[PDB]
């Protein structure tokens, strides 16, 4: 199986095969540690942000990949952005402070 | 290809700061602002920067120096353009 | 035991079932109570003059008969 | 300058209670109706759980009613039904609220194990619930009459108290009461009163609870939270798209369970509002209030009361607490673990032609993976008019696109991964090589690091998109840049099996072979002799060779001589680069020596020569192994001729001992051991018979009659070289195999007398089955056990990273050889290798500094120490490092995949945990559970006791269940008397002086003591030596470093004794504390500095305390963590690894360490 850009799950925006063009490989906790033992921060950021969970960063990346500019404008992963609303859905006020 | 980065790791000790410096330079080449400092074999910017590190003509000091110079090279051009903004008064 | 099903059944079970005579007692009490407020309403001059000013709007096509009285005795 | 008011880039995070007005800030409307969608037109009903007015447009940039459909119109709120036309994404963002008639308790603060409302009011839980259910009245602000402030009353009593006192007394019931209590509560005044009472009474029962409560109160005051906020006025509603109703095929609908819950909360709430304007009797509105309370509880966290069930489905509907919660905690980065684009996978194959730095990649996989790059590259050179035409081209697979792919593949590494990722070598970067076919080709030398067989294991590929990832992969994750295990400096790229059988067969010698005795000018004409068929691969021959020694100063010396060697070694010499001596290839080249060859090559010539060397060894190994024609036949396994006779003699012993049991000369138990013993000895006999015969029996002739050398028989060469097989497995093939064991753990006294070369009968196989099944079971279980251990390990360490350069302490541990009972179960050179000296070491004479103070000890320094007789070296360790919140690189060591000293910013904790965890599969008190017991500090079952203090001791009082031991120090005070149960046999001499930490009995001892009585260095030495015994007994090489970092994390916390700044008994960070008394030692108070006592916390216990709550919320119980943090208003600053991964930014280590540093200094500055 191989996938470049396929469909995405509705509940959480994540790679999911809808065409039988299979969703990408699942990057787990152990693989994160494997990246953590190496000094690779950007590989890890792109792994859990632009390549998967960021509904913005993914398209902003794709346009850069065809334009010839290798960069990432990561933003915040939609999983954590959803987790904020679930916490905030309770009586818990969770804010991002300072600047 | 570049099989081992060992020579670059000698030039800058950390080996993590190597990735950073080589990154910054690789974008200077990839986004077209500059050209290679050493013969390009069809090697992509990733490796061209590493060759530039191995030959010791590119690192964090040099880049910051080069960038710091370009600020005044551009500040010289716009000298009249921005001083014409005396309209602020 | 929490489980609010339990705290209701046990909370209501204290009230004793009404005897067939007791219902009429309470119902008689009801009659007294409302008629008191009815008579108390009957004793207000503005309550009358207001009803007058309202029926004058009914005959003037500024309202409808359904929005004021539900009918009299009969 | 002005700070900001819009989107910059946030640091930290804050958590606290939410005010009703604060909840109203988020709400863009009140949901007033249970309606969802219209039921025919599926549009949202206005003022309902799904509403376009409150939440957002159903479709992008289009009003619901349809009046404004144009993308130009944006900030317009439609005049018909107000909907601001904006992207539908905002329906995933905008929140809502619901205004509850009666107040309601928040289940999280009511039912959390230390009930927050309960201990905040100093009121029991059962009472609070009794008040919430309207089952009794509670007093509030009693004034001066008859009654306690928190006192609870019944029906008659409330009535009686009211007739007696009409006013100046107040009592309520239900939620309104608890809210009234919390609002009336003045925390500051309560604090003062509690401080006095703490001082007066001394009792453990009293002041434990006392100190716990005072901490909460003062924390809660500074927090900014006002108690009332634990009672919900306004209830937030989650955005609709996070709990969608979205349609499916066949016209059916599917929706999240929250709706069913949310719907309920509205209805009952609404009903209650109705019931207020109708003046319902008390018994009803109360029941309605209880029902509303129950419904809200089910919404927030279901399962703490009734576990309400969803519509038409038995399964309880999942609530918001269950959405966050799970296995384990937060799935947002728990296993497992989110789907990722630009990836793939398939079965993997060999590809021996590959260089170690590349890998075979299937054509189709590379096409679909690089699709955007191919698109971008196609129109950069102009082979495609536009991006669409480029898509059509690659979708048509026009022949021209293949060359463009060779360009984008060339310099662009790819990440390869296997299923059980353990250490960092589980992912390695390779250069793609376009390969026809659907299978992945993987360099043989790497197959060891992945533990990947070819029996159908699959591997996954990941594309490193951003430039930084390409340079990270190439300069960090690249295959050639990790040639050495991070666990120990030995190469993990060591040739595996076929290659080592080739080199073994290559440099070996038979007695007489073609070309024996002749002489050749050099390896070139040596190979020419062999390849032409004149000379045999193995024959004793003198040839002129030129070896090199760099023993000059940075300079390669050359010397030529006539070496006595074989033809194979001569040919092999062609590969050995430069300064290696010919001595290394002049031996038989087994798997052990062939590894140290690569190792020495790395430690001498550096990285680059070793890589190309390694490749060559593989290539030549495969080639020559193919020439050798090694095989395995049925006649390759030689059974001893004396086997049946040994069985018979061993068979006489059992019948001898049996006759002794029939006549009673020996007891039943003694018989079993006896018969079992004779059979065991027999097994050894057969093993050591076939081993001699198999090993040397090649008996051949050179010019004389006979001679005998090591056998050239195939299977022996396999086992001898180190390729595959071992004396145990060989013994099962030819000699008899073992004595199996019946399930209960006993061992059957009639062993398996046959082997695999012969047949096994019915019985022998059936008895063999248990060993197989227990093996598979044990391995499959010990696999799971190993993984769990690594989890606890990475949880307790993780954030530990090399931070400073040199902490500059002379402190360190004494490194000696392990010296167990015999000679050297492990040398000094291995224990001290790659570490740094604590202080300059002497020759036998002095004012001669061999190694000067703190210096990395490399191969030359270790050999110089070995030249001299030096038996002891003190070495800096990560446990004694003075740097707080990390380890200085100077104290760590050099160890890495590279030989240089550890870099600044490398994350050592992860690699430490991984290095310990990966081998745990091979382990088997004794075994892996023994290791787990060590890292958990657990006190043993029948422990010993150590002398509390030095000085003369004696026995005192009598038998009460403890016979007291009275210690008498010489100078110091006597008073220590320990209660020791006297029915445990003692050791300590009643009349002798015992030093503190002596043996007062026998049996294991708790490491808490060893830390306390013997000291920090003593306990860390004990752990490392004990845990290293377990692994080394199994043959696992793990450097002591990693174990030392785990230990440091165990002792992170300590408990203060004295005072003058903080509280007496508080357990607290020795980083924080030591940095506080070092700051206090000057300025401040002249010295008020407080004494602590280092503590030993088990790994699973020490990992519990973590400053960042987002990290704790992950692997711990989410509810408790969130609550316990939410009350204090705790502010998470990130700064760690786990938390930054959740939020999705750069890890504050490795490549990211530059960023965080640059950001950390910007903070708390101007
Ligand atoms: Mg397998
Ligand atoms: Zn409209
Ligand atoms: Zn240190």
């Amino acid at each position: 199986h191989a996938r470049s850009t396929g469909s995405y799950s509705l509940v959480t925006q994540q790679p999911l095969g809808g065409k039988a063009q299979f969703g990408g490989q699942r990057f787990g906790e152990m693989e994160v540690w494997a990246l953590e033992a190496y000094g690779a921060a950007y590989t890890l950021q792109e792994m859990l942000t632009v390549k998967s969970d960021d509904v913005n960063g993914r398209t902003k990346m794709y346009k850069n990949i065809v334009d010839g500019n290798h960069q990432m404008e990561p933003g915040m992963p939609e999983s954590f952005n959803v987790l904020l609303k679930e916490i905030r859905s309770l009586g818990i006020n969770i804010e991002l402070e300072d600047e | 290809a570049r099989v081992t980065v060992q020579d670059a790791v000698e030039k800058i000790g950390n080996r993590f700061d190597l990735v950073l410096v080589a990154a910054r330079r690789a974008r200077q080449m990839q986004v077209g602002g500059k050209d290679p400092l050493v013969p390009e074999e069809n090697d992509k910017t990733t490796v061209i920067a590493l060759r530039e590190i191995e030959e010791g003509l590119i690192n964090n000091q040099i880049l910051d120096v080069r960038e710091r110079q370009e600020q005044q090279e551009q500040e010289a051009a716009e000298l009249q353009a921005v001083t014409a903004i005396a309209e602020g008064r | 035991t929490t489980d609010p099903v339990r705290m209701y059944m046990r909370e209501m079970g204290t009230v004793e079932l009404l005897t067939r005579e007791g219902e009429i007692d309470i119902a008689k009490r009801i009659e007294d109570g409302i008629n008191q407020v009815q008579c108390s309403v009957a004793e207000y001059p503005e309550a009358i003059t207001y009803l007058l000013e309202q029926y004058d709007r009914v005959e003037a096509e500024e309202a409808r008969l359904s929005d004021l009285i539900t009918g009299f005795v009969d | 300058l002005k700070a900001q008011t819009k989107t910059e880039e946030f640091d930290a995070i804050k958590i606290a209670l939410a005010s009703p007005d604060m909840i109203r800030s988020w709400s863009f409307g009140e949901v007033k109706k249970p309606e969802t969608i219209n039921y025919r037109t599926f549009k949202p009903e206005r003022d309902g759980l799904f509403c376009a007015r409150i939440f957002g447009p159903v479709k992008d940039y289009e009003c619901l009613c349809g009046k404004y459909k144009r993308l130009k119109h944006r900030g317009v709120i439609c005049e018909k039904c107000g909907v601001e036309v904006t992207q539908t994404k905002v329906r995933r963002e905008r929140m809502g609220h619901i205004e509850l008639a009666s107040p309601t308790a928040h289940i999280w603060f009511l039912k959390s194990l230390p009930s927050r409302i309960g201990l905040l009011l100093d009121m029991p839980l059962r009472d609070i619930e009794r008040v919430l259910y309207f089952e009794s009245y509670v007093v509030i602000e009693g004034g001066m009459t008859n009654l306690e402030r928190q006192q609870i009353l019944t029906e008659e009593q409330y009535l009686d108290a009211l007739e007696e006192f009409g006013d100046e007394f107040d009592a309520k019931m239900g939620a309104e009461a608890i809210q009234a209590l919390l609002k009336s509560m003045d925390l500051e005044q309560e604090c003062e009163q509690l401080r006095e009472e703490l001082n007066e009474t001394n009792s453990e029962t009293k002041r434990k609870k006392l100190t716990k409560r005072i901490k909460l109160l003062e924390a809660f005051v500074q927090s900014g939270n006002k108690p009332e906020w634990m009672i919900l006025t306004v209830l937030p509603v989650l955005p609709p798209d996070l709990r969608p109703l979205v349609p499916l095929d066949g016209g059916r609908f599917a929706t999240s369970d929250l709706n069913d819950l949310y719907r309920r909360v509205i209805n009952r709430n609404n009903r209650l509002k109705r019931l207020l304007d109708l003046a319902a009797p008390d018994i009803i509105v109360r029941n309605e209030k209880r029902m509303l309370q129950e419904a809200v509880d089910a919404l927030l966290d279901n399962g703490r009361r009734g576990r309400a069930i969803t519509g038409s489905n038995k399964r309880p509907l999942k609530s918001l607490a269950d959405m966050i919660k799970g296995k384990q905690g937060r799935f947002r980065q728990n296993l497992l673990g989110k789907r990722v684009d630009y990836s793939g996978r398939s079965v993997i194959t060999v590809g021996p032609y590959l260089r170690l730095h590349q890998c075979g990649l299937p054509k189709k996989m590379a096409l679909e993976l690089f699709k955007p790059f191919i698109y971008g590259k196609l129109e950069l050179r102009g082979l495609a008019t536009t991006i669409k035409a480029a898509k059509k081209m690659v979708e048509r697979e026009e022949a021209v696109v293949w060359d463009i792919l060779d360009e984008v593949i060339r310099e662009h590494p790819v990440l390869l991964n296997r299923a059980p990722t353990l250490h960092r070598l589980g992912i390695q970067a390779f250069e793609p090589v376009l390969i026809e076919g659907k299978a992945i080709q993987l360099h043989p030398l790497v197959c060891a690091a992945y533990n990947a067989d070819f029996d159908g294991d699959q591997m996954a590929v990941h594309v490193p998109l951003t430039l930084e990832a390409q340079l990270e992969a190439r300069a960090l994750m690249m295959s050639t840049n990790n040639i050495l295990s991070p666990a120990n400096g030995e190469p993990i790229i060591v040739p595996s099996q076929d290659v080592v059988l080739g080199l073994y067969y290559m440099t070996r010698d038979c007695v007489n072979a073609k070309g024996e005795g002749m002489v050749l000018t050099g390896p070139k004409e040596a190979e020419r002799l062999y390849r032409s068929g004149l000379a045999s691969l193995h024959a004793r021959v003198k040839v002129r060779i030129t070896e090199y020694e760099k023993d000059a100063n940075g300079e390669l010396v050359a010397k030529t001589s006539l070496k006595d060697t074989t033809v194979g070694r001569a040919i092999l010499w062609m590969i050995v680069p430069k300064g290696l001596p010919y001595s290394i290839v002049n031996q038989a080249l087994g798997k052990k020596a062939i590894s140290k060859m690569l190792n020495t090559c790395y430690r001498i010539l550096g990285l680059k020569p070793t890589v190309i060397f390694a490749d060559q060894i593989m290539y030549t190994g495969f080639a020559y192994a193919a020439r050798s024609g090694a095989s395995v036949g049925i006649d390759d396994m030689v059974i001893p001729e004396k086997k049946h006779e040994i069985i018979s003699e061993a068979e006489a012993e059992v019948a001898e001992i049996q006759e002794q049991f029939q006549s009673g000369l020996v007891t039943a138990g003694e018989r079993y051991n006896k018969v079992i013993d004779i059979w065991a000895a027999a097994n050894d006999r057969v093993s050591k018979a076939m081993m001699d015969n198999l090993q040397t029996e090649t008996v051949i002739n050179r010019d004389g009659q006979e001679e005998k050398q090591v056998s050239f028989n195939s299977i022996y060469m396999m086992a001898d070289s180190g390729a595959r097989g071992s004396a145990a497995q060989i013994r099962q093939l030819a000699g008899m195999r073992g004595l199996m064991a019946k399930p209960d753990g006993s061992i059957i006294e009639t062993p398996i007398t046959a082997n695999f070369r012969e047949g096994l009968n019915v019985l022998q196989y059936f008895i063999s089955t248990h060993g197989a099944r227990k093996g598979l079971a044990d391995t499959a279980l010990k696999t799971a056990n190993s993984g769990y251990l690594t989890r606890r390990l990475v949880d307790v360490a993780q954030d530990l990273v090399v931070t400073e350069d040199d902490c500059g302490t002379h402190e360190g541990i004494m490194m000696t050889p392990v010296i167990e009972g015999g000679d050297v179960k492990e040398p000094l050179r291995d224990r001290v290798l790659g570490r740094v000296t604590a202080e300059d070491v002497l020759k036998p004479g002095t004012a001669d500094i061999l190694v000067p103070r703190n210096t990395l000890l490399h191969e030359q320094w270790c050999d110089l120490l070995e030249e001299n007789s030096v038996d002891a070296v003190k070495v800096r360790s990560v446990v004694s490092c003075d740097t707080d919140f990390g380890v200085c690189a100077h104290c760590y060591g050099r160890d890495l995949a590279r030989g240089h000293i550890i870099n600044k910013g490398e994350a050592i904790g992860v690699i430490a945990a991984q290095s310990i965890g990966e081998p745990g599969t091979q382990l088997t008190t004794g075994g892996l559970p023994r290791v787990a017991d060590l890292f958990e500090a657990r006190r043993p079952k029948e422990p010993a006791i150590l002398a509390e203090i030095s000085g003369i001791v004696s026995f005192g009082k009598e038998t009460k269940g403890k016979r007291r031991l009275v210690i008498t120090p010489v100078d110091g005070s006597d008073p220590y008397e320990e209660m020791i149960p006297k029915w445990r046999q003692l050791n300590v001499f009643e009349g002798e002086r015992v030093e503190r930490g002596d043996v007062i009995s026998d049996g294991p001892e708790a490491p808490h003591d060893i830390l306390r009585l013997r000291g920090v260095h003593a306990v860390t030495r004990y752990i490392v030596n004990e845990v290293q015994d377990v692994y080394r007994l199994q043959g696992v090489k793990i450097n002591d470093k990693h174990i030392e970092v785990i230990v440091r994390q165990m002792l992170r916390k300590a408990t203060i004794v004295n005072a003058g700044s903080s509280d007496f008994l508080e357990g607290e960070q020795v980083e924080y504390s030591r940095v506080k008394i070092a700051n206090r030692e000057l300025e401040a108070n002249g010295k008020v500095g407080a004494t602590y006592s280092r503590d030993l916390l088990g790994i699973t216990k020490a990992s519990l305390a973590t400053e960042s709550f987002i990290s704790a919320a992950s692997f711990q119980e989410t509810t408790r963590v969130l609550t316990e943090a939410a009350v204090a208003g705790k502010r998470d600053e990130l700064r760690g690894l786990k938390e930054n991964v959740i939020v999705g930014r750069l890890i504050p280590a490795g490549t990211g360490y530059a960023y965080h540093q640059d950001r950390m200094r910007r903070r708390a500055a101007g």
